[PDB]
Formats: structure tokens, sequence, C-alpha cells
RNA sequence: GCGAGGGGAGUGAAAAAGAACCUGAAACCGUGUACGUACAAGCAGUGGGAGCACGCUUAGGCGUGUGACUGCGUACCUUUU
RNA sequence: CGAACCGACUAAUGUUGAAAAAUUAGCGGAUGACUUGUGGCUGGGGGUGAAAGGCCAAUCAAACCGGGAGAUAGCUGGUUC
RNA sequence: AAUGGCGUAAUGAUGGCCAGGCUGUCUCCACCCGAGACUCAGUGAAAUUGAACUCGCUGUGAAGAUGCAGUGUACCCGCGG
RNA sequence: CUCGAUGUCGGCUCAUCACAUCCUGGGGCUGAAGUAGGUCCCAAGGGUAUGGCUGUUCGCCAUUUAAAGUGGUACGCGAGCUGGGUUUAGAACGUCGUGAGACAGUUCGGUCCCUAUCUGCCGUGGGCGCUGGAGAACUGAGGGGGGCUGCUCCUAGUACGAGAGGACCGGAGUGGACGCAUCACUGGUGUUCGGGUUGUCAUGCCAAUGGCACUGCCCGGUAGCUAAAUGCGGAAGAGAUAAGUGCUGAAAGCAUCUAAGCACGAAACUUGCCCCGAGAUGAGUUCUCCCUGACCCUUUAAGGGUCCUGAAGGAACGUUGAAGACGACGACGUUGAUAGGCCGGGUGUGUAAGCGCAGCGAUGCGUUGAGCUAACCGGUACUAAUGAACCGUGAGGCUUAACCU
């Protein structure tokens, strides 16, 4: 399977992420969503960022949302939810990825890396 | 989400500790998560409230550091455990408002009160 | 885990069975027209064919 | 009355908002019918299948003699079949991965359980309280120590004691099926199918009745 | 074993594996041929050929393991001096087992590694 | 192995008296040979009994060994109703 | 408060042990009715005892050794062609 | 009510109950690192033991049977647990 | 029956049977409208609660559940765990006694041994046998596993009902508990990968590294293994029934389910589904492969024996494995990817070392998202898998039936 079942792994991620992400993007990586009955709408969650650089299903990134009370989405790479395109928050990564320090406050997880 | 397991009132009257000490959905229902029913008791409250200390009640669960998940498999983990008590008896969510975020699981038919509330999900 | 009556012969004599010992078979390699022992070429200079060890 | 095939590996199809698809890749090439028979000498219908490389050069002698019967390409081992009204030695003698079973119907298959070898009590059911750290006496796992005192008892043949462990066959059962490639063979499930890519499989069409 | 591919052990602690196994594997380089065990033998060259693929640097790079992997530089001078110029050409490869085997008093394989110098060559009879 | 241990040769009436040394039994442990023996239940024998290995005889229907198959059929002692 | 030193509250292991009382992790006292070296003094119905019938050489509701002694045994066992 | 009565700060490896923290004690176990367990080479125990050709079931019976009766079943022999 | 020892109650673990059935299944009567019940018959497939108090069994109480069955199994289960209750020695209270002490009272403290020979089990190999020897694919006599059930919606707010309420039959979805498989996802682990850092010894020193201190402490993590993760299964359908229901029908001018004679009828029984399965000695079947050289002595149909041959195949060895305690089982052995190495990629860590510059300096920036990187994916014979040797033969017993020259 050189190129056969690793196959579809790679037809489908021909996506355009961000490909440099530095932390604390605060977009609202548009998510489809749903809604009931109507409404398709389309909704993200601020972000934070760690992921995953991994198998084919990019499933990561716990963006980190602190609205109101507390904590993460774990929204993959594959279709459903627009592109992750804005990134806002430049860099500045402590540990670099897997920047786990859930702990509200005035600790910022300092962006900027320019 | 088994017996013991403090959980906090997402809604009113009858502050901070709640205490879970059964799970329905039959015999032997190890958990509960995501938004299921669950007898509860109130250990702290203000002291204002219609609903004081100590009183065996049933509720939901909102949100829950187990996660929900579905579709492609994402996660939303909120990181504490909602409860938003229910008159019991003549089912239905006790108080005016709720606090916070919801599950969109939790906009379950049948419910439907409390997600039009905690502007949230 | 005592026991109690115990046929030292016949039994016994029956798990021996299963403790005979075993032949081996192997050759000789073109030099060596003997020994070789197992599945090596031969142990009088430990050659397969030159210096490997000590030979000529 | 079907094919069978090497697992090998599982993925998904993480579709949009669901990754519903999460078949298991089981490449469906095709086998080489031919042989069967039928009262004359035998059992019922059956058919012999038989798919994969094998080195024709040298490896196995007999059988790719016993294969001259009409036949082409020998590949590993050969399976049987049974009725379904099939074609035969009259007329090529070389099935294919699909024909008219239909489709988007459930396929059962049957992998090979791996065995994780010699197992316990608490291994082959996963049930047996107990502590560790100040018990050091009956620490967990043991069989969790079962019988009788005084009894007839029999150690009760058939009680789950440790045992083994070992490949296996299961049956999955059910299973519908969201693609297939004909000829380039790959045949997608949803996730489960016994074996991890060193195995076979029957993927048969569906004994559900 | 339990449920596939994992390995490369013998009774020993992985804590101190690291020198029942670095010392062994500075020798070679300092020699040749050394008798230690089919097991110790067919683990050995995991240690010495990954150190020796450290030629084409002859830098910073090869001198990643110097004044740790043996107190002395010299194995490692040894190396990007002499063992990495030496085999340059077929890279993958390198040192060999000959079976000895039957160790005294503990029946245990023996084998002894090798390395070069036997290139496998039809020579004929010299020295 | 300038071992142990042994094999010859010689001492001797004898070493089938070699220092472990007179005679050397039994338990117990082996090698060899004849027969029985891997679909059959139990105090293992006893009664019947074919076959097989040898031995019989100027056949004459036998002796020795072993025993397939088969009727039976729960050791001895003590203490006790 | 806490090492040495002295002691032994808890659990696991050991229980044909490394060990006829210990090992491991904790634990109590640690300038005192403290702790320890050497030598001396109390003798068996006797000693010593902040007292448990505890200790008096792996022995203690009366030490060990030798003797009266083949104590006695209306009991158990065993009893030979 | 000094074979003391009722209190009592302080102290307690002391008995009972509650709480916070803490956690594999537990729901419910998973993985991993080591010492055994397994395999090879060397050395080499133990208690126990009338004799064994040492199966299940129902009944029997000194009253809970591998050994009796009926019956069912079971090729021969190891190794780990 | 046991006193030359058969360990007590309760708990844990793990059970196995009965039926006098708790839930679910099928019926009869009801003072049965419906819904729910009452009772009796049939039925053992499967299922049959977490806690508070107490040593408890039990019980009462809180809250679940379709339900929280009764009982046998040395009141099942200590050469399997526990040691809370209860009989050792310490001490005390009440009470008894002049007292030693005692209690069918209470209270605090108080050593739970055994490496399994036989039967029995769970797994798993070695023989030999199935009549020439092999390699395979089956048949299926038998054997086991599995059999739970909630809620909701539609039917139908209909039948029924004064309302209140609210079905049958049949169907559709989603759950609780349980079982099997499997890591693609979510996660755990990941002392063999990367990093940070405390103390200290060393590699001459700076720098950079290494040993040790639980992997020193710690952050994160590949593969694999994994559950809390994911996917599927307890079904329908048949046969013959249980109770029950009946038809037609006399004995017994009717009646009657029965005596002749037909038909229904349950999670029980047979089967259907999954696994094992020809030692099924009753040793079955089918397909394919291999062996067609000479003599001798007997007590001659029984053989015994020598030389020449040795195939198919097996095994042995080696490289190994998602296979495994060892055996077994699978892959590969130069006609080669079977291991290791090597190339590339992935991944994980998080921007190395060195050099340059800024800053008194700690330190920072650039080189640079660098350096390193495993069990992984794609590929590559560089190293090791050597040519032979070993076992296994040489055309297959008699009798009869059918085919024949």
């Amino acid at each position: 399977s050189n190129i056969i079942k690793q196959l579809e792994q790679e037809q489908m991620k021909q996506d355009v992420p961000s490909f440099r992400p530095g932390d604390t993007v605060e977009v609202k990586v548009w998510v489809v969503e749903g809604s009931k009955k109507r409404l398709q709408a389309f909704e993200g969650v601020v972000i934070a960022i760690r992921n995953r650089g991994l198998h084919s299903a990019f499933t990561v990134r716990k963006i980190s949302n602190g609205e109101g009370v507390e904590r993460v989405f774990q929204t993959h790479s594959p279709v459903v939810d627009s592109i992750s395109v804005k990134r806002r928050g430049a860099v500045r990564k402590a540990k670099l990825y897997y920047l786990r320090e859930r702990t509200g406050k005035a600790a910022r997880i300092k962006e900027r890396l320019n | 989400i088994q017996e013991q397991t403090m959980l906090n009132v997402a809604d009113n009257s009858g502050a901070r500790r709640v205490m879970c000490i059964k799970v329905l959905g039959g015999s032997h229902r190890r958990y509960a998560g995501v938004g299921d029913i669950i007898k509860i008791t109130i250990k702290e409250a203000i002291p204002r409230g219609k609903v004081k200390k100590g009183d065996v009640l049933k509720a939901v669960v909102v949100r829950t550091k187990k996660g929900v998940r579905r579709p492609d498999g994402s996660v939303i983990r909120f990181d504490g455990n909602a409860c938003v008590l229910l008159n019991n008896n003549s089912e239905q969510p006790i108080g005016t408002r709720i606090f916070g975020p919801v599950t969109r699981e939790l906009r379950s038919e049948k419910f439907m009160k409390i997600i039009s509330l905690a502007p949230e999900v | 885990a005592v026991q109690q009556n115990k046929p030292t012969r016949s039994k016994r004599g029956m798990r021996r069975s299963h403790d005979a010992l075993t032949a081996v078979t192997s050759l000789s390699v073109d030099k060596t027209s003997g020994e070789k022992h197992l599945r090596h070429h031969i142990t009088a200079d430990g050659y397969y064919r030159g210096r490997k060890v000590i030979a000529k | 009355m079907i094919g069978l095939v090497g697992k090998k590996v599982g993925m998904t199809r993480i579709f949009t908002e669901d990754g519903v698809s999460i078949p298991v890749t089981v490449i469906e090439v095709e086998a080489n019918r031919v042989t069967q028979v039928k009262d004359l000498a035998n059992d019922g219908y059956r058919a012999i299948q038989v798919t994969t490389g094998a080195k024709k050069a040298n490896r196995v002698t007999k059988p790719e003699a016993g294969h001259f019967a009409k036949a082409g390409v020998e590949a590993g081992r050969g399976l049987w079949e049974f009725r379904l009204a099939e074609g035969e030695e009259f007329t090529v003698g070389q099935s294919i991965s699909v024909e008219l079973f239909a489709d988007v119907k459930k396929v059962d298959v049957t992998g090979t359980s791996k065995g994780k070898g010699f197992a316990g009590t608490v291994k082959r059911w996963n049930f047996r309280t107990q502590d560790a750290t100040h018990g050091n006496s009956l620490s967990h796992r043991v069989p969790g120590s079962i019988g009788q005192n005084q009894t007839p008892g029999k150690v009760f043949k058939g009680k789950k004691m440790a045992g083994q462990m070992g490949n296996e066959r299961v049956t999955v059962q059910s299973l519908d099926v969201v693609r297939v490639d004909a000829e380039r063979n790959l045949l997608l499930v949803k996730g489960a199918v016994p074996g991890a890519t060193g195995s076979d499989l029957i993927v048969k069409p569906a004994v559900k009745a | 074993m339990r449920h596939r591919k994992s390995g490369r052990q013998l009774n020993r602690n992985s804590s101190h594996r690291q020198a029942m196994f670095r010392n062994m594997a500075g020798s070679l380089v300092r020699h040749e041929i050394i008798k230690t065990t089919l097991p110790k033998a067919k683990e050995l060259r995991r240690v010495v050929e990954p150190l020796i693929t450290l030629a084409k640097t002859d830098s910073v790079a090869n001198r990643r393991l110097a004044f740790a992997r043996t107190r002395d530089n010299e194995i490692v001078a040894k190396l990007f001096n002499e063992l990495g110029p030496r085999f340059a050409s077929r890279a993958g490869g390198y040192t060999r087992i000959l079976k000895c085997g039957f160790r005294a008093g503990d029946n245990a394989p023996m084998a002894y590694i090798e390395l070069v110098d036997r290139s496998e060559k039809a020579e004929a009879a010299a020295e």
C-alpha cells in the first residue's frame, strides 16, 4: 500500500489549514455547527492552541475557551468548520506545543512573536 | 456519574455543592454525564431561595468534564460539573435562568426551557 | 501439598519417556572432511574460507 | 457464498461532520472458482477459493499440482462455499470481487482473534476485586481464589480458569458497508473486524437469518 | 508475546543496560571480534553501527558523544578518523556474527561479532 | 589432567582375595532377552482360557515363561454390636 | 524538634524463612525512674519482679543434671512356629 | 463517695464519632520498570508413603465411596496453571 | 460416623442445582370496563440494586429497579482471601462468691501454616492408531456458548369510559446491565524518544556533555497494550409441545375438547446464530503428489535377511513473528525483504551545537521552527539467513460382489 490505504488520508486533507499557528488565536473557527429544524449557521470557538500533528485526522488543537466558565473543543481538521483561517494572536509558545496549563487568570499565554 | 460526586448548581435557589446520590436509567447505571437525570442532594445553599439545605431532589447534568462528542468526534469538555435542579415529580427545571454555557444535546426536545437561557452553545 | 501412596515403579518410569535425549546431524563442510560442528564451517581454524578468526 | 481476503489495517473516511465512515480496509481480491462438486462423490455444493501472491516459484508443491485441475494461479490456503446457484468449471473458473449479492446491505466478517497468550480470571472476564498495596496477600489479580471447602465439587468443569489465548475464529455479524472499488479490491465496513493485518477473514454476505 | 512489536532486553536493568552495552560497543572499535552470546551479539550491532554512521559529518555531529560514551575520546577519535571512512561505501550493514556457542559451565551461545578485515572477497591465502 | 578411574601384564591355589579387600542375602537401581500392552475402568488375584517364544516325544494332545478375552471379586492389624 | 543510642505501636513479606521473632516502610524515648562496657551479689518452694506468674541460659503455676527408679498407670498400644 | 464520687488544663504509637485535604481503599481495572515464576547448563532438598492396574452419576454401606451395585463415559504419556 | 484433630458465624471470590417463580413469556376464573390488579395453572431461557446503622445473617431506613425470588450444595466456598463476631493467656465495670475465681453479661488488647503426588479442572504438547506414504479442503455424530429487559413514538387520545383516564394486536427508534472483537477516534500508560531542572563527582579548564540521587524531581509523548473509547450480538423464522382453547363425536334419543378423528398454542424442549468438532477405534469424504532395482535361508505363503536405492513429504538448523511459558502455530532462507543495519518520510519533543550581535551581567536575538528521534510507513541485500546431511521407500492382506480379455 505504498500509496493505497495511506491514500485516503491524503485524498481529503488537500485543505489549507494554517500551516503555522503560534497559539492564542482567539478566533471562532467558524464551525458549521447545526442548530435544529432550520439554520445551518456557522459559529466557532475562540482559541489558545496545543494540538497533535498526526494520524491523517489531525483531530486536535484543543482550542481553549473561557467564555463564562471553562474549557475545550478538540476540533479536528477534516471538513466541518470552515477553516481555522484566522490567526490573530501571533505566537510566543512557552515550552511550545502541549501548553496545557489550565489555570485561568493574569497568566497570559503571552502571544506576539514577530 | 456515580454516587457522591460534587456537582454545582448552574441555575438557582440552593447554591454551590449539590450531592448526586444516585443515577437512574435503571439497574446498575454506573455513570451518567452529558445531560441525564440525576438524583441530587443540596448541601450548601445561599441563605435565601425557596429550596433550602439537604433537600433530596433530582436534576440534570449540564457541563461535565467527562466530555461530550459526536459527529466528527471532536469533543467539548467543560471542566466543571453542572446540575441545574428541576422541581421533582411534576418534572420541569425549577428556577429562572441558567448560568454559563450548555450542551447542544441538552437541547433534547422535551427539555428546551434551560437552553433558551444561559446564552451559550 | 502432601502426597500419600506413590508407586516408584511403573509410574515416573512413564514420565521418563519425555526425558530421553536427542541427536544432532550435521556436516563436515568442504575443507574439514569431518568436524564442522553444527552449522559452522570448522573450528580447527575458525574460518569459512580464509582470514576469519585465525587461518592462512 | 462469497470471497475471503486479508484484512490489512483499518481507517475511516471522516466525513465533514461525522466520521461515521469508520470502516476497515479489507482488500477484496477476487478468487478462483472452477473447483466444486455435487453428489457424485463429495458433500453438497461447495466452491474452492484461493487468493494471494504465493510464490508459485518455490514453497508449496503438491498444492500447485493439485491446482492443475483446470485452474489458474495457486494462491494461499483454499476455502470452500455452499449453495447460491453460482457458475462453475463450465464457463471460466475465476470469480470476482462483486456480482449479484447486492449492495449497501450488511456484510459480516470473521477475522482471527489475536491471542494474548495465557490469560487469567481477571483477564478472561475483566472482573475480580481486591487491592494490591495493603494486600500483598491476595494482590488483586488472583483467580480471586475459587472453589469450595469440603464438597462434592469437581472444581466444576468448565468454570472460567486461567486458560490461554491465541488465534481463534470470531465472526462479528452485521456491519454495513460504506464503499467498494471492484478490481481495485477495496471493501470497507464499519470498524470491528477481528485480527490485525495478519489475518484472512471470510467476509460473508450476512447469515442474519 | 503480549501482542506485537516491542523488544530488546535480557535480564538486566534498562537503567544499566546502557553501560553493559556501551563499554562492549566501544570494544569492537578498539578491536574487531568479541565473543559474547548470540543475544548480547544479535543485540550489540544496534549501538555499534548506528554510532558508525556518524562519519559523513566529522564535525560537531560526530562528536555528539566523546566525553561521555567513553572517558577517553580514544574510541570516538578512532571512529571519525578510521572506522567512519573505512566502510564509506556500502553504508548499510557492518558487523557480522559467527556462531561459536557453548560457554562452559553454562551452555550459552557465544559468537563474537566482527567488522571488515575479512571482506567477503574470493581472496586466496596470504600473510 | 604426570587426576580419578580403568585395561593388560605379573604375585598368588585363588585378585570371581587389590587394599571398598572373607562369605556376601534383602530393600533398592539398572542392561539384555520371551510374551502381554496405546478404546479401556476398581485390593490387581483366583477360576476358565486362546495365542506367542522355547522345550516334548518315532503324534499321542504335554513342561517352562508370558499371558488377550471372560465368571467372580473392597488389603492386613487393632478395636468394636 | 531530631541523628547516634535505647525501645517496639502499625501494615506487607517471611511461616520447610536470610532468621527457632527478623527484613522493609512508617513509629515512641532520646540529660533521664536514661543508656552501655567490665567485674561482683541473690539458687529452686528458693531468688528477682514499676506485677505479666513475668524473668532465673531457645526450659518456668516451681530451673537443669544425677539419683530413689524398672515411681504408679483398674488406661492405650503390641505380643512372633 | 480513698476495693474513692463528680470535674479537670496539659499529655497519650490509648477506645469511639465527625470534617477538610488526599488519594487505585473502591466504581473497574490499564500500562510500565524490576525480583521470581518459564527454558538451558551445574549442584541438588522437604513433609508424606499398606499396596495400586488412583474416572463421572444414582444407589449401597460403620450412616458424605476411585475401589461395593447399576449405569454412563474414557486411545497411551507429559508440560504450565 | 469422626476426639492418633471433619477449623465456628459473617464478609470477599467464584459458584452449581431445585421450583414451592420475584421480573419477563403463555393461559383459566374475578366481586375482570379500560389502566392497573387479586388468585390459580403452565413455565427454570435469561435476568434478579447501591448505600446509612450493626460483626452480623437478618432487619429497619434513604434512593433506585422490569424485579430486587425461596431453598439445596459440610446453614456451598479458610491445602482460596479476611479475622469484625465467638473459647487461650493481659486488664476493667456490673453482678456472684469469705476467697481462689466465675457469667449462655459488658468493655479495650490479642501469631490464620502447607513448594500439589492422585481424582477434578483450565489450557497445551509428545506417542501411536485410523492398513502404501504424503499435502490439503470438507462432511458433521456429537459438545459448548448465547438466550435479560426499560423508556418513547406511531397505531390511538382510538376500543373501552360519566368523567378521570386509557389499551389490545402490530410496528418504528433509543437505552440500562452483560458478552465478543478492535485501537481509526477520545483518552491512560509509554523507567528504550525529546525536553526542563535541583544537588554533586567526573570528562584538564570555558563551553558542551555523562554517572549517581525513586526513571533524582518533573513536562510531554511513538509503537504496542489498553477502557472510560468504538463497533457488533442476544432476534426473526420453523418442528413438536405445556397449561389452555377448541372443532366434529359417540359411549350416555341430548350433552361432551376425545373414546375414532383434526386445529391452534410460551423466553421451556428440537432447530435457527457463534465456537469446537473424524481417537466419530462406528477412526468417514473429495481433490492433488510420490515410489514399478537384484538375490538369498528358512521350519515357505509366514516370512527372516543382504546389496542398490531412496521420492512426495517431514523434520533439523538459521533469520524471525501482531504466534507463544516450553512445545505448538505462521512468514522467509540468496529463485531472498525474514530479522538487524542503511536511505527517505512520518511522529514526538520544541528552535541543538557552533558562530555572530545586543546587554556590565543573568540573559536575549539571529542562524533556526533547529537539533535529536522507538518498536512506525515506503524502500534498499549492506550483515546474517551455505552446498549438502537426517527421517520417510521401492507400487499397497485375504475373502466376496460389481465391472473385463
